[PDB]
């Protein structure tokens, strides 16, 4: 009775994810509107997630029937908007991250900014540098039978070439532009703005105003955790997968969906948990 | 101190010499000028929307 | 709809993008309500007919600065002091070389107990519940020469200190320091500053820097 | 208020010119600039129009896409640039300011005008009379007729009185229905309803004659009325 | 003892008047229009919101052809709005920031903008220059400037925070009548339609009635236990309202000098800053601080029914001259009309 339980939960985890990006996405188009500098992010990064969270059955029929009836071209859009979104997911959580640091490290530049119109303009540029991925993976998508038995899988091959150091190099290049550069940028940006927020007259005063530090501080250290920790098995199993040849496994390989179940509740649980954690949300409702 | 307090003296003592018209009366023609051109008020009665012309 | 209310409308959408514009001018410039007692010493840290309020406007490491002194308005203070919800700090100005002479107009109390009164009267507002306080603590070079002929005990029965500059300072900050309500909320920002010492302003550019910093920390939701 | 043309002049036929107006004395950016000409032997007719800050153009339908209008606030400067222009364009051109909101009077001011010669579903506006025999201190109540209606949806009707004095610009005289322009004394009464129109002059001066003309302002193009001109 | 018998003198007089107003009522308005048909729940949606200032709004004004309205903000800016289409006609630039009043003129060619500088500023809407550009800096007042009601095209009335108010002039610039006898800042103003009278609202609840052409007071009222913040005018010239800052608002009498009804509520506790009537005279309209304004059954001391709808405290608020819509004003830079 292993896959009993499984795809229970993959559809609790589905109906959960369409629940908060249902409400959120109303409640922000309702009241709040694009007002501030991170109402239209956070309204960017539902716009971004609710494509995974419809992409919920389609993992959950592949891996409950080991197959895909669907066709040739659907499912190649299907892995090309994941790409899309999930690529415009993270640039936008590294910029709004730079915009944090902007508005408490420097605040002679945080009104020059974090105005609505150059947030704007900055995720809208973003969008359209991500654009180039997302036709890329129209470009080189596809399908491959493989040998072992008589069905197929959604994935990306490159039309006929050796190009084993190309395709070593796209996994190296998609690996730092995942985990290198935007944790990085995440990392960098976040301890120096605690640095920053911690050494300044306001805020560590009173015991009030100390509490209200570590709140702060445990908070994105939270956010900082629910992005790594359970973001990071997918990346570095594909990285190990990918570096050599072991890509031959036996019923163990359902870590693989595991660390894909994973991938999609975070992708869920981070609108609900930047909603549910803001209190200007608290006061909204 | 002086002067300032002669000013509010003879103010409110011409003040005091003025007639006073009856309460009952001031509400009688009060009722009266609210009864009288009560059905042009849109306010009161909405207007249709030949007038209105917030739509 | 007809032509000209066509071009009244592309005449309105004119206006409201004049109005975006300048509005947009509103973000860097940092308002400051300069206010105190009368001849307190809040005329010299601004050389460095209206009949209403002083404006004034300065400058400096790329930040805006109009100090809205109310000092020439005479009337009810708690019918006007509501329209500075968007004021980004409080300059109170007081003279450390008052404690001695009572009014020198008039005599009903002294000039430190109406400083206490007024700062009593702007900390309790429901208006004034987070804006900080950059409280300016002048005159300190000439209240040294005054404080050694007369003690300061002569206007505080409850001091029994030492007559010195340290102890007499101290007790003036803990005395100024103590009647915010929430000091959770709000942190006053002592500082000393004389006719010819340093510039006050980098204190006055750090305080409003912590002020945004908090505006910052407040509308992402961090707050 | 001054609106002063400059260039233009004879021109060989399919030349170019650049027909520019020193509208200088007054606020440029708030007005909605306009082109009008007017043939020797014909009346007044509208062949551009710029609105406040470049926003909106449109242009008459015998030289769209041969003629150029161009407008600099900061230089309070109005422009037109005409290549390859034909005989028909031999006319004198009138700068016209207009601003639009509401009880505001568009075609409040003309200017003086400067010849242009070349060497060698429209709502129209008609008045049949012309010339008529006036005499001083007398009233006389010239028509206007338009081809279809002028009342829009929002209850007023779009109809222009002017009056071209001979040897002067136009000045405008009553900007919608029943009602008086700045300037203009209280004798020029208009009224009217649906599309029959008409004036009213209560006692004629020396300085009351001249050729009168309608214009609506409902739909583009901007065309005139005819010759309604007064003799003593 | 010259001051003590002058001043229990002037007592005895002021129980004279007291006596006299108590005496020469004989019944109250609620035992004789209880008995009539109240009105029903006065529902009035928003209908055009007149969105565009960025700060917070204090002054509201419509016009004789109750279409155009006026207001000033904290903004600098000063703009008139086309309330039918919602469309902004004119914004006025502003020398000082802090205004606090404004009105529209009945004739249409100016407009008033005054506040804590101390100076009224007359704008010219309607000239040959197209422009909007200030004609008269009305200079003299030692208070703030808390109303500026239009007289005429020539006289404008100014109240001032230096419990004075006045009458001035355009082609001079000078005060022709200076109005003095309360001891508190005045807050509020209101003329009349036969435009002979005009009542004020000060500081220490007195409310006086300044007559235009002599200039001094014709009878003073003070029911009121805190500051009365808003006043308005009843169409008939024979009372008005005042809205004072503790929840209630009071009709008066011009001819009988006396309280006639008061407009409270249990729940109710925050202060009135702007009342206006409608033309039939039966509605009246309270803007209150509780983000929301209230319609009162002038005949019945009953609310009629909530105007809630604005995110911020209401501060000034109007009807239309022929009595179409109401609009308020309120510190979120809104600006919301009822119908
Ligand atoms: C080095 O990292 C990768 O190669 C990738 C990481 C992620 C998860 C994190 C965001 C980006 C994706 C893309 C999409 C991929 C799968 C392909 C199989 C189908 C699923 C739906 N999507 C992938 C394996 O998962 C790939």
């Amino acid at each position: 009775a292993i896959p009993v339980i499984i795809t229970a939960v993959y559809s609790v985890v589905f109906v959960v994810g369409l629940v908060g990006n249902s409400l959120v996405m109303f409640v922000i188009i309702r009241y709040t509107k694009m007002k501030t500098a991170t109402n239209i992010y956070i309204f960017n990064l539902a716009l971004a997630d609710a494509l995974v969270t419809t992409t919920m059955p389609f993992q959950s029929t592949v891996y409950l029937m080991n197959s895909w009836p669907f066709g040739d071209v659907l499912c190649k859009i299907v892995i090309s908007i994941d790409y899309y979104n999930m690529f415009t997911s993270i640039f936008t959580l590294t910029m709004m991250s730079v915009d944090r640091y902007i508005a408490v490290c420097h605040p002679v530049k945080a009104l020059d900014f974090r105005t609505p119109l150059k947030a704007k303009i900055i995720n809208i540029c973003i969008w359209l540098l991500s654009s180039s991925v997302g036709i890329s993976a129209i470009v080189l998508g596809g399908t491959k039978v493989r040998e072992d038995v008589d069905v197929i899988e959604c994935s990306l091959q490159f039309p006929d070439d050796d190009y084993s150091w190309w395709d070593l190099f796209m996994k190296i290049c998609v690996f730092i532009f995942a985990f290198v550069i935007p944790v990085l940028i995440i990392i960098v940006c976040y301890t120096l703005m605690i640095l920053r927020l911690k050494s300044v007259r306001l805020l560590s005063g009173s015991r009030e105003k100390d509490r209200n530090l570590r709140r702060i501080t445990r908070l994105v250290l939270v956010v900082v955790a629910v992005f790594v920790v359970c973001w990071t098995p997918i990346h570095i199993f594909i990285l190990v997968e990918a570096l050599g040849s072991t890509s031959h496994s036996t019923a163990a390989l359902s870590s693989y969906y595991f660390c894909i179940a994973l991938g999609y509740t975070n992708s869920s649980l981070n609108p609900i948990l930047y909603a549910f954690l803001d209190e200007n949300f608290k006061r909204c409702f | 101190s002086i002067a300032q307090a002669r000013k509010l003296v003879e103010q409110l003592k011409m003040e005091a010499n003025i007639d006073r018209i009856k309460v009952s009366k001031a509400a009688a023609d009060l009722m009266a000028y609210c009864e009288a051109h009560a059905k042009e008020d849109p306010l009161l009665t909405p207007v249709p929307a030949s007038e209105n012309p917030f739509r | 709809l007809s032509a000209e209310d066509k071009a009244a409308v592309e005449r309105s959408k004119m206006i409201d993008r004049n109005l975006r514009e300048d509005g947009e001018k509103a973000a860097r410039e940092v308002k400051l309500l300069l206010l105190g007692a009368g001849e307190s010493g809040k005329n010299t840290i601004v050389k460095q007919k209206t009949t209403g309020i002083v404006e004034t406007h300065f400058t400096f490491k790329d930040l805006h600065f109009k100090m809205f002194d109310v000092g020439a308005q005479r009337s009810e203070r708690k019918k006007w002091i509501h329209c500075f919800e968007g004021v980004t700090a409080i300059i109170f100005c007081v003279a450390l070389s008052d404690y001695d002479l009572v009014l020198a107009e008039d005599e009903e109390m002294n000039r430190m107990h109406a400083s206490m009164k007024l700062f009593d009267s702007i900390c309790n507002n429901k208006w004034f519940t987070d804006t900080s306080i950059i409280l300016f603590l002048n005159k300190k070079d000439l209240f040294e020469e005054k404080i050694k002929k007369s003690p300061l005990t002569i206007c505080y029965p409850e001091y029994a200190g030492s007559n010195t500059y340290e102890e007499a300072a101290a007790y003036i900050q803990c005395q100024f320091e103590d009647l915010n309500k929430r000091k959770d909320t709000k942190e006053i920002y002592t500082h000393f500053t004389c006719s010819t010492d340093t510039k006050n302003v980098q204190f006055v550019f750090d305080a409003v820097t912590d002020v945004i910093i908090k505006n910052n920390l407040k509308d992402c939701g961090l707050f | 208020v001054q609106l002063v043309e400059s260039g233009g002049g004879l021109v060989q036929p399919g030349g170019s010119r650049k027909l520019s107006c020193s509208a200088s004395g007054f606020a440029f950016s708030s007005f909605g600039m306009h082109w009008v000409r007017q043939a020797p032997e014909k009346g007044l007719e509208w062949v551009a129009y710029i609105s406040s800050g470049s926003g909106t153009i449109y242009y008459a339908d015998t030289v769209k896409g041969r003629f150029t209008i161009s407008r600099d606030d900061p230089k309070n400067t109005l422009f037109l640039q005409m290549t390859s222009l034909r005989s028909e364009d031999t006319a004198m051109y009138y700068c016209v300011r207009s601003i639009y909101y509401y009880g505001s009077s568009p075609f409040d001011f003309w200017g003086q005008g400067t010849t242009l010669t070349v060497s060698s579903s429209d709502i129209v506006m008609t008045q049949a009379t012309s010339s008529v025999p006036v005499t001083p201190g007398e009233s006389v109540s010239i028509s206007c007729r338009s081809s279809k209606s002028l009342l829009h949806s929002n209850g007023n009707t779009y109809l222009y009185w002017f009056l071209q004095r001979p040897g002067q610009s136009p000045q405008l005289l009553i900007y919608r229905m029943s009602n008086l322009a700045s300037g203009v004394p209280d004798r020029f009464s208009g009224s009217g309803s649906g599309t029959a129109f008409t004036l009213t002059i209560s006692r004629l001066e020396a300085e009351d004659v001249g050729v009168y003309y309608c214009m609506q302002h409902l739909e583009y193009p901007l065309t005139f009325g005819a010759g309604t001109k007064l003799e003593l | 003892s010259e001051l003590d018998q002058l001043r229990q003198e002037a007592e005895q007089l002021k129980n004279q008047i007291r006596d006299a107003r108590k005496a020469c009522a004989d019944a109250t308005l609620s035992q004789i229009t209880n008995n009539i048909d109240p009105v029903g729940r006065i529902q009035m949606r928003t209908r055009r919101t007149l969105r565009g200032h960025l700060a917070k709004i204090y002054a509201m004004h419509w016009g004789t052809d109750s279409r155009l309205l006026v207001s000033a903000s904290q903004d600098g800016k000063l703009i008139i709005w086309d309330s039918y289409t919602t469309n902004k006609v004119h914004a006025i630039p502003l020398r000082s920031s802090w205004v606090m009043t404004c009105a529209y003129a009945p004739s249409g060619n100016y407009v008033a903008c005054g506040g804590l500088d101390n100076i009224c500023s007359i704008y010219n809407l309607k000239t040959r220059e197209g422009n909007v550009r200030v004609s008269r800096e009305l200079a003299g007042h030692t208070g703030y400037l808390s109303c500026c009601r239009f007289l005429d095209d020539n006289q404008i009335v100014t109240s001032s925070g230096d419990t004075t108010c006045a009458l001035w002039d355009i082609e001079t610039g000078q005060q022709t009548t200076t109005f003095t006898g309360h001891t508190g800042d005045v807050m509020s103003l209101s003329l009349a339609p036969d435009t002979r009278l005009f009542v004020s609202g000060a500081c220490d609840a007195s409310a006086k009635l300044w007559d235009v052409r002599e200039g001094m007071c014709r009878q003073t009222f003070t029911g009121h236990e805190s500051d009365i913040n808003a006043i308005c005018f009843f169409p008939n010239g024979n009372a008005f309202a005042t809205g004072s800052d503790d929840a209630t608002c009071r009709l008066f009498d011009l001819r009988a000098d006396q309280e006639l009804m008061t407009y409270s509520h249990d729940n109710i506790i925050c202060g009135i800053t702007s009342v206006s009537f409608s033309k039939s005279g039966r509605l009246l309209l309270a803007g209150y601080d509780d983000f929301n304004c209230n319609v009162w059954d002038a005949l019945k001391a009953d609310r009629a029914g909530v105007l809630a709808g604005h995110d911020n405290r209401v501060s000034c608020l109007g009807v239309t001259d022929d009595g179409m819509a109401v609009a308020t004003g309120s510190w979120d830079s809104f600006l919301k009309i009822w119908n």
